[PDB]
Formats: C-alpha cells, structure tokens, sequence
C-alpha cells in the first residue's frame, strides 16, 4: 500500500505536453520573425550605405560643377555612371513593355 | 496535415487498422484463428489506450474508447446514432466476433 | 523530476512574456528605422 | 560498480555487473563553474 | 530543447537590438548630414545656363 500505483494524474501530463507544444510553436515563430527582422535590418543597412554613397557623389559633383576643368573632363570622358544607369533603366523598361 | 501534433497518432491508428484482421483471416480459413486475431487486436487496443498516449485529444480518446466496447459516447449522442437496429449492428461489429442465435436474440432484447 | 519540470515551465512562461516585451520593443525600433529610411529615400529621390 | 567519463567530456557511464547507465552532463565554463555559464535546467536523466 | 532555443533566441535578439541601435544612430547621422544639403541643391537648380 505504500507504493503508489502512479505518480500524478494524466491531466498534469496533458497540461505539460500542451505547454511544451505551445512553447515550441512560439519559439519557432519568434525565430522566423527574428530572421525576417535581421534580413530587413541588412536591407536597411544596404539602403543606408547606398544613400551615403549617393550623397557623397552629389557633393562631389556639386563641388566639381564650380570648376573650369570639369568641362574638358566631361568632354574627354567617353562614359558617365549617371547616363549609363539612366539608359540602362530606360532600355529595361522599354524591353519589358 | 491540418494539425501540428497528430501525425504520430494517425500513424498509430493506421498501424492498428492494419493489425485489425479482415476476411482473409477467417471464414474460409479458421474460425479459431480469426477469434484469436480479434482478441489480439482488442487487447492491443486496450494496451494502447491504457499506456497513456490517449490522454490528450478528446476526439481520438473517445474513438478509441468506443472501439474497445464502452458505449458512453453512443448513449450520450443517441440522437445521432440513428436507431436501435444500427445500435445492435454496431455492438455486433464491436464485441461479437461469433454470434449465437439464442445469444443474438438475448443481445437484441 | 516533476517539481523540476514545473519550475522550468514557470521560468519559461516568465521568459515568454520577457521575450514578448523585447519583441514589441524591437518591432517599434524597426518601425522607427523603417520610417527614417523611407524619409531618407524620399529626400534622395527629391534631390536626384 | 565503477564510473567512466566519455573522452569528449559530455557523458558519464555508471558500469556494473548488469549493464551501464549513461548520463548527459554538459561542460562547465563561465560564472561559478556552472553549465554553459549558469544553467540548471539541462537534461539530467539516466539511460540504460 | 526549449531552454536552449529560448537562450539562443534571447542572444540573437540582443545582438539584433544592438545592430538596430547602431543602424538608427547611423541613420540619424545621415539625416543630420543631409538636412543642410536639401537647400543647396534647390538653389543650384535655378541656375539655367544659356
């Protein structure tokens, strides 16, 4: 009679199993959300670096516009990044259409 | 596929259905062997129910309890159990591997 | 073992609300960063 | 009878004239020489 | 397993919070540097060469 037939009841085991399943699902969804968030953070950092490069190029061209040698520099340069990407986007849109 | 923690239960149910004998065990083979296979399937179902894995899921628990022989769910939902004819044929499919005429009439009344 | 598992589940339940709090904090910070980047992109577009 | 430790320092095996009982004990580093720098909710169950 | 998962999640979330704080600081610096440049381009756009 001292030896019990079973320790606890099935309700406690069911509650423990349900809590474990809920915690597993919550941790999985939290891991997925954090992965999406770190991807978004990487994209935001990429966009910030792009904006930094853009404002640097803007300052560079604004400082070069006030120089007399910029005319001859542009006349001698056979290419330009701004016109290159402009014609690139234009041709892409044209081919898509 | 709809749930997220019922694949093991579905596999256990499929294994039990596979262990459940059909017509190739009795009729044209041996009635004693058919009764032995039925008793083995019944005791395996009772063991699987008493192990404790059927504590959760009140649906599958009630299904396994009805498969054993307890008709509490049937007595509770007799409005959906059609009539006593189907009640008797369900009792025969459950706890009657071999039916005797006098025993058949007794169970009918 | 049952008492240890109960204590661990209570600690996990507390950590669940802690992680939910830090998650809404991270979400509001991400929304602030997103609106700041959107304003910066709009300014860059207006400049170019 | 006797005790043995795994060469990878992760398992403790109690050997006796009947079988072995293996127990998973994590590494002890950081904090007050605790498991993984302060953890008491690790798996501590014997396997035959 | 749940304890290991939540510990890893908390560590990753702290690292992500630090990274987002650094990103927000960099974005604030970029905004403060770009605020005086928004008025310089508007004045240079009116200079039409003939």
């Amino acid at each position: 009679s001292r030896a019990c037939f079973q320790v606890g009841s099935e309700e406690e085991k069911r509650q423990l199993r349900t809590e474990s399943d809920g915690l597993h699902s919550f941790f999985l969804e939290i891991k997925e959300t954090t992965e999406s968030l770190r991807g978004e953070f990487s994209a935001m950092k990429i966009k910030n670096l792009e904006g930094f490069a853009s404002i640097e190029d803007v300052q560079q061209r604004n400082k070069l516009k006030q120089d007399p040698k910029y005319l001859q520099l542009l006349y001698k340069k056979p290419l330009d990044p701004k016109s290159e990407t402009q014609m690139q986007e234009i041709r892409r849109l044209n081919q898509y259409v | 596929s709809t749930s997220a923690s019922a694949r093991s239960m579905c596999r256990v149910l499929d294994d039990l259905l596979k262990k459940m004998p059909m017509l190739h065990t009795g009729g044209t083979q041996t009635l004693t062997e058919f009764e032995l296979k039925w008793q083995h399937w019944r005791e395996e179902c009772e063991r699987h129910l008493q192990n404790g894995t059927f504590s959760s899921n009140v649906h599958m628990e009630a299904v396994c309890r009805v498969l054993l022989g307890d008709e509490e769910v049937l007595l509770e939902k007799r409005d959906l159990m059609t009539t006593w004819y189907h009640f008797l044929v369900s009792r025969l499919l459950f706890k009657h591997p071999t039916v005797k005429p006098t025993e058949l009439h007794f169970y009918a009344q | 073992q049952k008492e240890k598992q109960l204590e661990d589940l209570r600690y996990c339940r507390e950590e669940r609300k802690s992680l939910t709090e830090t998650a809404e904090r991270l979400a509001e910070k991400f929304e602030e960063a997103k609106e700041k980047q959107e304003d910066l992109i709009n300014r860059l577009k207006r400049i170019l | 009878n006797e005790v043995l430790l795994s060469p990878t320092q992760h398992h403790v095996a109690l050997v006796g004239s009947k079988g072995v009982m293996v127990l998973e004990i994590p590494k002890r580093w950081g904090k007050k020489s605790e498991f993984e720098g302060g953890e008491k909710t690790v798996n501590c169950r014997t396997i035959p | 397993t749940l304890h290991r998962e939540m510990e890893k999640v908390k560590l990753d979330q702290k690292r992500l919070d630090q990274e987002l704080d650094f990103i927000l600081s960099q974005q604030k610096e970029l905004e403060d540097l770009l605020t005086p440049l928004e008025e310089s381009v508007k004045e240079q756009s009116g200079t039409i060469y003939l």
